[PDB]
């Protein structure tokens, strides 16, 4: 449920709804869909929905770069 | 037929007096002032070897010891650098090679290919920004301009060797002139954050802390990741003496959350200026008065410079304390490009020569100072990088389903909406907005890629594209 969640999340706040051509290998900043300076939007959302602890101490900012990379982060973190 | 340039005494005399001060910091590394100097006189040797006298070299290389070095190396062969963001697309950094001629690139088999083996050039580096053609624009930089930044900023900010500087900027900017040169003009250390570490909010709070980063220059877009990102905080940060922000203004309900998040004596100042005059009016913060401002001043014109505001009627008024106008900020003094290398801009084209820039910022003055209100052209700034809204342009029409395309831009707190307005060519696809951006990805670097498209049956043009009615189109669109 999460990766479409986030899909979702992307096409409504980023792209006025449309999904066309957004998947999961969509790399979300370099086609600057979401701002640079709006990462912190993107993390917010996945602790919330994800319900685990996502510290960006300890976490790489390039796994926010796909959906896809942001549920295999997830995955991760679950263990 | 030039003085010595400042910056190059001053860092021969640190190499001499200091040899074993750190000068430069990045990632595991650090070079001292005696292997700074050294490695830079290793490189001008093999320049003047070259036989390269008064030239143009391009520094084809990512953040990096050597490329600092190869600046240093630049001044001390009778060259000038031609910097370039090395996180942009290699077919942008193509143009810029071409708008540049460089008579050598030095990029990294240069630097392997090298470590396997009377000043009368008035120019320190050429800086190539967004062209309304679609070419790159060559920004002369003099040592004069130099030196004359240098010296204020240095005074400004007090700083002394004991200082270390960041530098977030690319050297294809203007800011990394205070971070590598006000560092090299006083014997200071300037950590180099590399492409990697730029937008990474730990890397540069660690950063920060690890080598006690006392002065930071950026644009407001990092420091407000920084202040989002809950990891920049008055312990973490404790060196913090001078946070200097510029290129973009920023918003006081944003400038209020960062100040917490700073030690509470560091002073915190407004940088402004284009590339053409380099900062050219500060204002420092009262953390008293800050409550009632809504908007930071830019502040006054450095001591030496003078202003005048071109009100709607085209005429020129002197700046005065007493000023209550707002208009065009032209300004005037040595800190003024001696002109474009290789394009012809008419506007600037009789102020240049006599040492005055027209910004094309409309600003107002107030008892605060100037206060920036917004710009008259169709260049933009997106999170303080500039972006002339033609350069986007002139790719899109390159599309095989483009008819005619323009640009217009909304403007929010530290937020900038590029939408792309086409027609097509009878017969062709309609493309969709990720095929557009997935077109720009290989041409233009990401800040440059827009966010929306609206496709129509005609652009509204003159006896060139109706910028005024844009808006409407869209609007009736939507
Ligand atoms: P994401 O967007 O991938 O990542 C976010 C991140 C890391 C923050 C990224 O966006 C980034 O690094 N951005 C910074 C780009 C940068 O370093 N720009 C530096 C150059 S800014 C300026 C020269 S200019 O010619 O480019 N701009 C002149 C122009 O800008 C406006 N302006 C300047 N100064 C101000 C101030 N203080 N207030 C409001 N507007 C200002 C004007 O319109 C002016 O004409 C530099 C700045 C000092 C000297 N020249
Ligand atoms: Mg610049």
């Amino acid at each position: 449920m999460l990766e479409s969640k986030l899909i979702n999340h992307i096409a409504t706040q980023f792209l006025d709804g449309e999904k066309d051509g957004l998947d999961s290998q969509t790399p979300l900043f370099e086609l600057n869909i979401v701002d640079s300076a709006a990462i912190f939007d993107l993390v917010d959302f996945l602790r919330q929905e994800s319900k685990v602890s996502i510290g960006m101490q300890e976490i790489h900012p390039a796994n926010f770069a796909t959906v896809q990379s942001m549920v295999a982060l997830v995955q991760r973190l679950k263990a | 037929t030039i003085s010595t340039p400042v910056i190059i005494d001053s860092l021969i005399r640190h190499a001499q007096r200091t040899p074993e001060q750190t000068a430069l910091l990045c990632g595991d590394q650090h070079w001292n002032y005696r292997q700074l100097v050294t490695r830079a006189h290793v490189m001008a040797s093999a320049l003047r070897q070259a036989g390269l006298s008064g030239q143009a070299i391009l520094l084809n290389l990512p953040k990096s010891l050597d490329a600092v070095a190869a600046i240093y190396a630049t001044w001390l062969s009778g060259n000038h650098y031609i910097p370039i963001d090395y996180s942009q697309p290699s077919s942008r950094i193509e143009r810029i090679i071409a708008a540049a001629a460089p008579a050598l690139i030095i990029d990294t088999a240069w630097l392997a290919t090298l470590d396997s083996q009377v000043y009368h050039n008035p120019i320190a580096a050429i800086l190539y920004t967004s062209g309304s053609t679609g070419t790159p624009k060559g920004v002369q930089i003099s040592h004069e301009m130099l030196g004359f930044f240098i010296q204020w900023a240095v005074r400004d900010t007090q700083l002394t060797a004991r200082d270390v500087l960041s530098n977030h900027a690319s050297f294809a900017f203007d800011l990394s002139t205070f971070d590598l040169f006000a560092s090299a003009y006083v014997g200071a250390a300037t950590w180099i954050i590399r492409e990697s570490e730029q937008k990474d909010c730990a890397a540069l709070a660690q950063g920060l802390q690890r080598h006690a980063v006392s002065v930071w220059y950026s644009v407001p877009s990092i420091l407000a990741m920084l202040e989002k990102s809950t990891l920049l905080n008055p312990t973490l940060g404790q060196s913090l003496r001078q946070v200097i922000f510029a290129g973009e203004p920023y918003p006081v309900t944003a400038l209020k959350r960062l100040l917490p998040c700073l030690p509470q004596p560091c002073r915190v100042s407004n940088w402004y200026g284009p590339t053409e005059t380099n900062v050219c009016v500060a204002y420092a913060i009262d953390r008293a008065r800050l409550a009632m401002l809504k908007q930071v001043p830019i502040g006054l014109p450095l001591e030496g410079l003078t202003a005048q505001l071109e009100d709607e009627n085209g005429d020129r008024h002197p700046l005065t304390a007493q000023l209550r106008l707002s208009g065009e900020l032209l300004i005037s003094g040595p800190c003024v490009t001696p002109g474009y290398s290789n394009v012809v801009v008419p506007r600037q084209a009789a102020l240049h020569p006599h040492q005055c820039h027209a910004t094309g910022d409309w600003v107002e003055m107030t008892p605060e100072g100037l206060v920036f209100r917004g710009r008259i052209d169709d260049m933009v700034k997106i999170n303080g990088y500039r972006v002339e809204l033609g350069e986007i342009e002139s790719v899109l029409h390159q599309h095989p389903a483009i008819d005619r395309a323009a640009l217009c831009v909304e403007l929010g707190d530290l937020r900038q909406t590029l939408i792309m307005v086409i027609s097509l060519q009878t017969g062709a696809v309609p493309p969709g907005l990720l095929e557009l951006k997935q077109f720009l990805q290989q041409k233009l670097p990401s800040y440059m890629i827009p966010n929306k498209l609206v496709i129509t049956e005609s652009l509204p043009v003159n006896a060139k594209v109706d910028r005024k009615q844009l808006a409407g189109v869209v609007a009736v669109l939507e």
